[PDB]
This record gives structure tokens, C-alpha cells and sequence, in this order.
């Protein structure tokens, strides 16, 4: 999915 | 709540130790700049820049109250503006000169090797010397940079009431600053307006920055990262 | 001298008398997207002609050279007709009201391609204004603030600070109207930075739409040379 | 010159 939202949880 | 509960001086204080590092780009002195080779440096120092920018982000009060979906669009609509403040902020005292980075230190000739872009150049340089002419403290600039965040895509959506909450918390932590530096009941609403105001120029930046980016991806100028291409493609 | 002598209800009733008239459409049977363009760029033109003998009569702004002031026309004419266009809308919720023979939903909006995007924008705007009960006497000021804001950045006799002076007046002009509106201190300063990070969202508006203006134009889909004009001031 | 120029003029 987006990166972004990968990003936002790591 | 717990944003909500903060005072003044505890959210001045949050916002300035959530600080970013300045990052150093990849300049190599040893070959001249091209056009490619410019917007390669320039575009790999955002990206990187970018990483710092989410974990910032989390740490804005408030935002991490917010649903991931939330927290993905404020990003993708602000980006280029918190990066650009930031330059903005941290070139203010190089007069004429941008400071991307301690190592990339550029004037307006230095802009006019990629096309279009000097124009970009000039706009942020005047930016800097609004800043420069208001004397902007660091942490007006804080408060600022959190706004651009919570506020640009705010009307693009309960807890949008939240977030006007944490927004007009930083109106108060803002007037309360320029109380403190000794301002006058009337030159506090009065910075209060001159500096929000900055904030559509910064808008108007961002945007002519992202169609810019745009045309050099689009013209094989460039390779753009994943995350910068989707940051991208979020205003298309 | 002429602007900053005012008082602040000087400056309101100035800016209240100076505003243009509302204008009708050509509409009228249904539209294609050729057809909705025109009306729109047709209505947008003649307000144009209009907002430019409202210019003038914005306090301060005669005292700027001729350069200066076709600069900061330039520069906002689009977010002046926008953020009119809004202010109208806002007791017709999901509606833009461009005129009142022209009344167009969001769904009218896909006539154009790419213009819903758009429209969606302007009536969260709308639906803002009408959830901060925003007033005439406020929106007015916001409107002043626009054009001498937006283009604000030209080394010589400035002038600028005079720009900057005048607009210190119309920031007074907004906080007078709310204390006059029993507004705490604390209230006033709040809804002062509300109402003008709403100018960020304008400035946005603008910029899409003179881009997507110039996408219609650079694919001849019939504008006048007055708006072409002050398309080619942002290219 | 422009039509900008002439209306504020005029
Ligand atoms: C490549 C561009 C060059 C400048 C810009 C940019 C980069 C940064 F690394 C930065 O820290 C920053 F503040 C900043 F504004 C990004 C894009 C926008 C339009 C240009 O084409
Ligand atoms: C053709 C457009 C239709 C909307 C817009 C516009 C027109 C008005 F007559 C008006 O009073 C107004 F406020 C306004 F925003 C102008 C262009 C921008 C992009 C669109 O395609």
C-alpha cells in the first residue's frame, strides 16, 4: 500500500 | 485531551524538542551541476528529510489523536509547505542564499541551471526576507510549521472539531509568546496576522513547487523515490 | 494619506460601500461542457470589470503606482472572485451560488472534467464560513487582505511597509468587529487566526483553478483577452 | 498596453 502510511505506524 | 491540557510554555517546549535535524545533502564538489544532477540532489534531500518529517509529525500535539487516514492526508497535502518553511527559517540568516543544507548553500543564479525553477528560488528567497524583516523567533516559527500541518488539508476532509481545538491552542500559545517578548496588546494580533498571512504565500510556494516536481518527472528529468512519487500523486 | 486616518468604522462602512454588484448568468437549456465553461469564464469576465473599480476603491489602494496595483490584481483576482463566490453560497449549503439564475450543485460540477475536485473545495470553504457565522463586515476585510496580500513581494523607495501599514488597519478593522461583538480577548485572537488560515485555503483554490483555467484554455474547449490576459500573468 | 493597465486607468 502506501508508504506513507506504512511510515506512520513504524 | 492532553494536547488541550498543556500550557503555553509545555507546548512551546514539546514543539521545539520535536525539532528535526539539518540534514546534509549529497554535493560532490568534484563534478559541475547539471540540470538532472541539481534536481537529483535537491529531491534526495527531501526525500530523507521526509522520514524525519513523519516521526516530527507524531509528535505535534494532537496528531497523533488523529485516525491513520487523517494523519496520511494532513501529511500529503503539507508536505512541500513544512519543508519549505524550514528552509525558509534556516536560510534567514544568509541573505540572498537558500540554505538547503550546511553543504548546499545556493543563490538565485544556482537556481536558473534547472528551468523554472529560479523563479521558485526567488519566491522563497523573499519569504526568507519577510521572516528576516519580522525578526521570526524560533519559537513563533515552531508554531507555525505545526499550524501549516494541522490546518492545509483540514477542509479537504467530530474530530475536525479537534483539530481547531489544537489550532486554537497554538493561536493562544503564539499570542502568548509575543506577550511575553514585551508586545502590546495591539502589535500581538497584529504579528499574529502578519505571520499567519506568510502562511498563503507559503501555500502559494508549495503549490507552484509541486507542479514544478511534476514537469520534471514527467519530462524522465529526475528519478523520483516511491514515497516522494505517491507524496506526488497526491495533488494529482 | 487617505487609508490610515480612518477609523475602524470608517474603514468597515468604506469597504462595505465599495463592494461590487452581484451579477446574473446568460444561463437559460440544459448544459455540455463547452456550454458551462461559458457561462462560467462569461461570468467570471464581466465580475472582473467590476472587482477592478472595487480595487480602487479599497482604501489605500489608489496611493500604490499603476505597477503595483495591476501586479496585486494580477495576482488575486481569482481568490477575490472565489472567496465572493463562497460568501454568496453559504446559506445554500452543498450549492455554489456563482449567480442567482445560477444555482449548481456538486454534481453539475462534473459537467467540466476535472472541475468537481474544485467545487468540492469551494463549498467545504462555504460550509466553514457558515460554521464560524462569518459576517459582512469580516468578510469584506478578508477580501481587502486578499489583494493587498497575495502579490505583496515585487529594492527602491518602497512603499511595501505602506501595503503592510494598510493592512494592520484592516487587522485592527477585524478585532474592533469582534470586540464590538462582545468577543473575549482571548475569543478575538482565536477567530482572528481562524478567518485568515482560511486565506491559505483560498490562495489553494486559486492556484487550481488557474491551472485548470489553463487547462481549458491550452486545449480551446473561448475565454476573452482580458482573462487570458490575466492567465498569462501566472505563466 | 495591457487591458488590466487601461480599465485601472479607466
Ligand atoms: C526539486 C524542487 C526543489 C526545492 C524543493 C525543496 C527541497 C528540499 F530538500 C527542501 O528542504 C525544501 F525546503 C524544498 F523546498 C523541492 C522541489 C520543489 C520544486 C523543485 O523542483
Ligand atoms: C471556469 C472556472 C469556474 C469557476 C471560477 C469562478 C467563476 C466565477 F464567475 C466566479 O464568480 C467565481 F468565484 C469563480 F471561482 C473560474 C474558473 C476557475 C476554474 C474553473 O474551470
Amino acid at each position: 500500500h502506501k508508504i506513507l502510511h506504512r511510515l506512520l505506524q513504524d | 485531551s492532553l494536547a488541550l491540557s498543556l500550557t503555553a510554555d509545555q507546548m512551546v517546549s514539546a514543539l521545539l524538542d520535536a525539532e528535526p535535524p539539518i540534514l546534509y545533502s549529497e554535493y560532490d564538489p568534484t563534478r559541475p551541476f547539471s540540470e538532472a544532477s541539481m534536481m537529483g540532489l535537491l529531491t534526495n534531500l527531501a526525500d530523507r528529510e521526509l522520514v524525519h518529517m513523519i516521526n516530527w509529525a507524531k509528535r505535534v500535539p494532537g496528531f497523533v489523536d488523529l485516525t491513520l487516514h487523517d494523519q496520511v492526508h494532513l501529511l500529503e497535502c503539507a508536505w512541500l509547505e513544512i519543508l519549505m518553511i524550514g528552509l525558509v527559517w534556516r536560510s534567514m540568516e544568509h541573505p540572498g542564499k537558500l540554505l538547503f543544507a550546511p553543504n548546499l548553500l545556493l543563490d538565485r543564479n544556482q537556481g536558473k541551471c534547472v528551468e523554472g525553477m529560479v523563479e521558485i528560488f526567488d519566491m522563497l528567497l523573499a519569504t526568507s526576507s519577510r521572516f528576516r524583516m519580522m525578526n521570526l523567533q524560533g519559537e513563533e516559527f515552531v508554531c507555525l510549521k505545526s499550524i501549516i500541518l494541522l490546518n492545509s488539508g483540514v477542509y479537504t476532509f467530530e474530530e475536525k472539531d479537534h483539530i481547531h481545538r489544537v489550532l486554537d491552542k497554538i493561536t493562544d500559545t503564539l499570542i502568548h509568546l509575543m506577550a511575553k517578548a514585551g508586545l502590546t496588546l495591539q502589535q500581538q494580533h497584529q504579528r499574529l496576522a502578519q505571520l499567519l498571512l506568510i502562511l498563503s504565500h507559503i501555500r502559494h510556494m508549495s503549490n507552484k513547487g509541486m507542479e514544478h516536481l511534476y514537469s520534471m518527472k514527467c519530462k524522465n528529468v529526475v528519478p523520483l523515490s516511491d514515497l516522494l512519487l505517491e507524496m506526488l500523486d497526491a495533488h494529482r
